[PDB]
RNA sequence: UAUGCCAGCUGGUGGAUUGCUCGGCUCAGGCGCUGAUGAAGGACGUGCCAAGCUGCGAUAAGCCAUGGGGAGCC
RNA sequence: GUGGAAGUCUGUUAGAGUUGGUGUCCUACAAUACCCUCUCGUGAUCUAUGUGUAGGGGUGAAAGGCCCAUCGAGUCCGGCA
RNA sequence: GUCGGGUGAGAACCCCGACGGCCUAAUGGAUAAGGGUUCCUCAGCACUGCUGAUCAGCUGAGGGUUAGCCGGUCCUAAGUC
RNA sequence: AGGGAAACGUGAUUCAACCUGGGGCCCAUGAAAAGACGAGCAUAGUGUCCGUACCGAGAACCGACACAGGUGUCCAUGGCGGCGAAAGCCAAGGCCUGUCGGGAGCAACCAACGUUAGGGAAUUCGGCAAGUUAGUCCCGUACCUUCGGAAGAAGGGAUGCC
RNA sequence: UGUCCCAACGUUGGGCCCGGUGAACUGUACAUUCCAGUGCGGAGUCUGGAGACACCCAGGGGGAAGCGAAGACCCUAUGGA
């Protein structure tokens, strides 16, 4: 079975929604995590010094 | 603070249920409860809910088909407004 | 108006499971040419369309007898089965 | 004209397939103007609006052979296609036969023609499969 | 699928955002919608 | 002399160029904390008609007071 | 005779798999497709949903296979001009 | 698909009738996920539709989802916080 | 009551659903909790909150597309056929939207495919491709074998309708 | 038994003509070539001859060391894994 096309049929699962914390589409609804703001993870928002140039 | 009735749902929908049902459409807000709008149109019209039947619209609002009773009668209570 | 044969024997040049649709053509060019009209003007009495397709889409009659008359302002030619 | 929405109510009102559904040919301006269900039965009633009927397979030809069948014939070797053990279940035919053979013994019991010895003996053997059949039983019961 | 209160309180906003800009708007500013979603073109959050 | 080559003319296509600057970039002086009295952020609301932006918060492009301002405004 | 066992047989039942045609396609219908042929089809079976294991780590009836068209060390941004 | 006909400025493909066909574990009926208004009505054709279109899943405006006894809700599973 | 234009049947067989038993297997042992029962009856009041449209696919889902791909469940009892949830044909239901058409006996060439006399693998790396055989019943069945098998070995005969 | 001797005829969809829709690959320039020669030793363009009126339709692909891909072989780098 191809790992393109024909494997994309399978996909209607849920996982990344709106998160009520930050707003972006981001709440892994499996995990309870959201990738973008931490949320469910972190008190603290979620942010890191790579998000920019190092001198900036 | 927030008001349980919003206004009167008129449409063609609503004026079948008024003509031949008895019952009036109002918009109400979607954290009112069945009792909540059964006594704030009681106290409004002056009239007896007898039942309420409510639904959460795509529009965002909250529908409630209130039902009057026979001694009540829909088209006149809302031919004042 | 009169009675005519016509020949179908051309309907066989085209794929046989279209004879019926070629067979109707032929029947509408045949009594434009020979009733002198244009195409535009023959009409066909749905009674020719049933004979044609009697026996479906790929077995058409070798031939039909149709009824055709003449006439009006604009020229034309009504038709049907006999 | 565009009556496919009628098509589509008188569908329901009539409780028939869309495609069973008749519109008048003389009529469309008529049914175009239907707009209501109400509007669709009034024109039902003027017959403008029909339903064509549903067939049904006819089972003349089949009840011949059926006929024929039962009276024996058009079972030759041409006419199976199934294994012998697929037209007929071995283990379900041996129920029917020994079922029969034991209901013939226990009759003949209360009946008196057989001690409860002999019952014993010749039920016994017959679950032994020693008897083809019923008569073959009969016959044998009789020494 | 499911939808919650919420999640249809959302889908409710994105069809009204779905609107066009009011032909009054366009005399009132002397003269686009950028956020014309398509349902089956577009993809919606959650 | 068809098909056609080269240059130009009239019209077009295109958006270079020149002119223009409600934006940027950089330097400098001043100033500098907010939050359980629930911040910052987000969501959804809120207009006569209102989709976006801004404002605002069921008192919803706003309510009150004092001062300024002024014949206009929404 | 009865009984009805089996990683048992036949089988385009459903379903799973993918041998040959080195056919059709190869700016495709398709970034792995189409057709015929072929294998399995009561079991170490197939399948939906839920759930666990995470990058020198998983997972692997082991092909360096697989871990979202990415694998002899995923992807993203950063180190980085 | 064809012959007639309807509507329309305009009709091979929008609608009606007949005739002729296609689909039978599906091309039928009910649904999960997923989509998110695509549903219905009216008005339209600059966009979308492998041609055209008076049609439309397109454009615009309105309307539409009613529960003590169907689901959720409650319980606990692998397991998660 | 309802429904039907009307009649508004009676018996039978085979019997999905559903109910209830018996047997066999395991170096495999096939959830848990809430709840219900145990524990009567009348009358009355209460029963809020969330979901509910539509598609569910060769155009409403994933695949950049109205994509010949991918995508779970239930209808497995519609008729003939036959071993059959098989083929073929046909209902109910759906559809003519696997959505561009018109014309030329319509050439060459190409894709799928039918039939080819005599010869019969000479073709080719190779019988690749195609073909042959075929269902059911009766007869009959070698070497070998781990005694299970080999085996549908092979080979021979039959087969309709009335 | 059309794999072959040795090919033929036929069926359906294309192909061909017409209406509508309407891309891509590729393009230093010039370009009607052929035979020889020459040249960094594999030339439509240099040299000598020969041939050559222009434009268009269909074809099967001899050539443009045809298009596609900064050779995956080989070596070299005080390269990587
Ligand atoms: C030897 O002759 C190599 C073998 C090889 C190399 C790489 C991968 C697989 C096999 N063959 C070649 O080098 C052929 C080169 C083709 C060049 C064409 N312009
Ligand atoms: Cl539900
Ligand atoms: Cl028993
Ligand atoms: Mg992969
Ligand atoms: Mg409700
Ligand atoms: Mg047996
Ligand atoms: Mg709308
Ligand atoms: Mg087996
Ligand atoms: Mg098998
Ligand atoms: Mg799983
Ligand atoms: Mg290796
Ligand atoms: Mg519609
Ligand atoms: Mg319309
Ligand atoms: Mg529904
Ligand atoms: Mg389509
Ligand atoms: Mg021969
Ligand atoms: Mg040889
Ligand atoms: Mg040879
Ligand atoms: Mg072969
Ligand atoms: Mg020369
Ligand atoms: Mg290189
Ligand atoms: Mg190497
Ligand atoms: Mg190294
Ligand atoms: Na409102
Ligand atoms: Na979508
Ligand atoms: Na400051
Ligand atoms: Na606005
Ligand atoms: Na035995
Ligand atoms: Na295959
Ligand atoms: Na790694
Ligand atoms: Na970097
Ligand atoms: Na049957
Ligand atoms: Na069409
Ligand atoms: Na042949
Ligand atoms: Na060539």
């Amino acid at each position: 079975t191809g790992a393109g096309t024909p494997s994309q049929g399978k996909k209607n699962t849920t996982t990344h929604t709106k998160c009520r914390r930050c707003g972006e589409k981001s709440y892994h609804t499996k995990k309870k995590v959201c990738s973008s703001c931490g949320f469910g993870k972190s008190a603290k928002r979620r942010d890191y010094e790579w998000q920019s140039k190092a001198g900036e | 603070s927030w008001d349980v009735i919003k206004h009167p749902h008129v449409t063609e929908k609503a004026m079948n249920d008024m003509d031949f049902q008895n019952k009036l459409q109002f918009a109400v807000d979607d954290r009112a409860s069945k009792g909540e709008v059964a006594d704030a149109v009681e106290e409004q019209y002056d009239v007896t809910v007898e039942q309420v039947n409510t639904q959460n619209t795509m529009d965002g609002e909250k529908k409630a088909v209130v039902r009057l009773s026979e001694d009540d009668d829909a088209q006149e209570v809302a031919s004042r407004i | 108006e009169r009675v005519v044969t016509i020949p179908l024997r051309d309907a066989r040049a085209e794929p046989n499971h279209k004879r019926a649709d070629k067979a109707m053509i032929l029947i509408r060019e045949h009594l434009a040419k020979h009733f002198s009209v244009d195409e535009d003007a023959v009409r066909l009495d749905p009674s020719i369309n049933e004979a044609a397709w009697a026996r479906g889409r790929a077995n058409t009659p070798s031939k039909i007898r149709v009824r055709a008359a003449r006439f009006e302002e604009e020229g034309e030619a009504i038709v049907e089965a006999e | 004209t565009d009556l496919s929405a009628q098509k589509r109510l008188a569908a329901d009102v009539l409780d028939v397939g869309k495609n069973r559904v008749w519109f008048n040919p003389e009529r469309q301006g008529d049914i175009a103007d239907a707009i209501t269900r109400e509007d669709v039965r009034e024109l039902v009633d003027e017959g403008a609006i029909q339903a064509k009927d549903k067939k049904g397979n006819s089972r003349g030809r089949a009840r011949e052979r059926q006929k024929k069948r039962a009276k024996g014939h058009q079972k030759g070797a041409g006419s199976r296609k199934g294994k012998a053990g697929a037209r007929q279940n071995s283990k379900e035919d041996w129920e029917s036969r020994i079922r029969a053979q034991r209901t013939k013994l226990r009759e003949l019991r209360d009946e008196g023609t057989l001690s409860s010895s002999q019952y014993r003996d010749l039920y016994d053997k017959a679950g032994g499969g020693e008897f083809d059949s019923v008569a073959d039983l009969e016959r044998y019961i009789d020494a | 699928g499911k939808k919650s209160k919420a999640t249809k309180k959302r889908l409710a906003k994105l069809d009204n955002q779905n609107s066009r800009v009011p032909a009054w708007v366009m005399l009132k500013t002397d003269e686009r919608n950028h956020k014309r979603r398509h349902w089956r073109r577009n993809d919606t959050d959650e």
